[PDB]
RNA sequence: AUGCCCCGAAACCCCCGGGCUACACGCGCGCUACAAUGGGCGGGACAAUGGGUGCCGACCCCGAAAGGGGGAGGUAAUCCCCUAAACCCGCCCUCAGUUCGGAUCGCGGGCUGCAACUCGCCCGCGUGAAGCUGGAAUCCCUAGUACCCGCGCGUCAUCAUCGCGC
RNA sequence: AGCGGGGUGGAGCAGCCUGGUAGCUCGUCGGGCUCAUAACCCGAAGAUCGUCGGUUCAAAUCCGGCCCCCGCUACCA
């Protein structure tokens, strides 16, 4: 029955923690959106994650790969109205990161201000820089 | 390796109404669509349109940096000025839904020298 | 307000776009924390000062939220802002960079305004930096005072980590 | 060519005989105190240890050949 970990998406779950908490290991997903998949899924989100089955696990991670197709409200993902296609989206681990870089890239590709503010590694929200964001060494007179 | 917008190809944005369009882009440009355009904006609209029939063979130059890029102005190259200068700026097709003043930056980069006398306690 | 000296077709009067918001770095005053003298979720209690016609807006309907469409009464001891938070009860977490902290960044939705890129404020999902109590030094305070907790007015088309008050 | 000695932050020593931080004075930078300067107090950067191996749980130095340096002597083309 227990298991000490168990693996969903291509990430070690811990078996002793609630599995709404559990499932905030993968990077894409948060503590709300882990409570919505689990009340879809019809599992009691306080249940230990280790007391899972196959087919739970598989059921799982079809919903995580089409949330909206699952009952999930188009407010809750987090990649609405694509770039590309148009629909809306929710991405995990390394697509994610990949969208979140085509996204700077394109910025900087137009040589856009925020491209530019990307590049320099310099405050890109408009925040004052005479005070804060200092990361360096002293100068001397 | 074409380009999209929302799904839609760039003839396809070439053939829709203004406020179809405006459906597509994010909450801000929706907004400034919807409360329509600044007599200043009307008169580059219309040279804009010009030169796409033909005509005007001339530089386009404008103060308006406040103005929301239009499918319809990719390929021309446009001189949006900077405080003191009109620089010259290349329209491409990811180029839609952004202000022209976001093109054209009006602070030079800073290169910092050696700190003066007054900059530490000590150098008073 | 005003003497003298200057400019007097510009150093006067208007309009457009920029800047005062830059950023290797030194300093002042503060806010948020470094968790159990807590964090989260559901439930239960009790104010005062002030302000309102270019305005305050109860009450009904739509929306997940921010918001949207109508609209009684009020020139005010009459109507409205206005059912505060710290506090109490029940459940989860048990000393861990974590269910502590929320900086930074991506996508999407809104309001004010003639205009939101430079350079505004609000909401949803995602991401998750330093920080584990602080050297030499140094500040405020003697009673409904200090500490802790929120609220009102000024500024104000929109914007409060501020000032003056409760 | 023979003999002896050591190579430790920018400088000068500890650090090996008795193995447990790479430590002590000066120097550079920053902050305190003062109306301000000097004196005085505090913090930080800076030598992964000069290469391999033997020892040890642990050392560089305890030892060994290499890197070059320093001192003395020999040395009649
Ligand atoms: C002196 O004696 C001389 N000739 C020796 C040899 S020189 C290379
Ligand atoms: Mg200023
Ligand atoms: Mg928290
Ligand atoms: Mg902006
Ligand atoms: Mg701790
Ligand atoms: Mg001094």
């Amino acid at each position: 029955d227990f298991r000490h970990i168990v693996r969903v998406a291509g990430v070690d779950l811990d078996g002793n923690k609630q599995l709404r908490w559990a499932l905030t290991a993968i990077k894409g997903v948060g503590i709300n959106f882990a409570t919505m998949v689990c009340r879809v899924a019809g599992l009691d989100p306080f249940m230990k994650a280790g007391y899972l089955t196959d087919e739970q696990v598989k059921k799982i991670e079809e919903i995580l790969q089409d949330p909206v197709a699952h009952g999930i409200p188009r407010w809750a993902v987090n990649r609405p109205k694509d770039y590309e296609t148009g629909r809306d989206l929710h991405l995990i681990t390394a697509k994610l990161d990949m969208a979140i870089r085509e996204d700077i890239m394109r910025l900087r590709r137009i040589r856009a201000y925020r491209g530019i503010r990307h590049e320099l590694g310099l405050p890109v929200r408009g925040q004052r820089t005479r005070s804060n964001f200092r990361r360096g060494q002293t100068v001397g007179v | 390796k074409e380009f999209r917008y929302r799904g839609y190809t760039l003839e396809q944005l070439m053939n829709m109404s203004l406020e179809e369009l405006a459906k597509l882009l994010p909450a801000r440009q929706r907004r400034s669509l919807k409360r329509g355009l600044t007599p200043e904006q009307k008169k580059l609209l219309r040279k804009i349109r010009l030169a796409k029939k033909g005509k005007y063979n001339k530089p386009i130059r404008t103060h308006c940096r406040d103005m929301i890029v239009l499918p319809e102005m990719v390929g021309l190259t446009i001189y949006v000025h900077n405080g003191k200068e009109f620089v010259p700026v290349e329209i491409k097709p990811e180029m839609i839904g952004h202000y022209l003043g976001e093109f054209a930056p009006t602070r030079k980069r800073v290169q910092h020298g050696a700190p003066g006398i007054g900059a530490t306690r000590s150098s008073m």
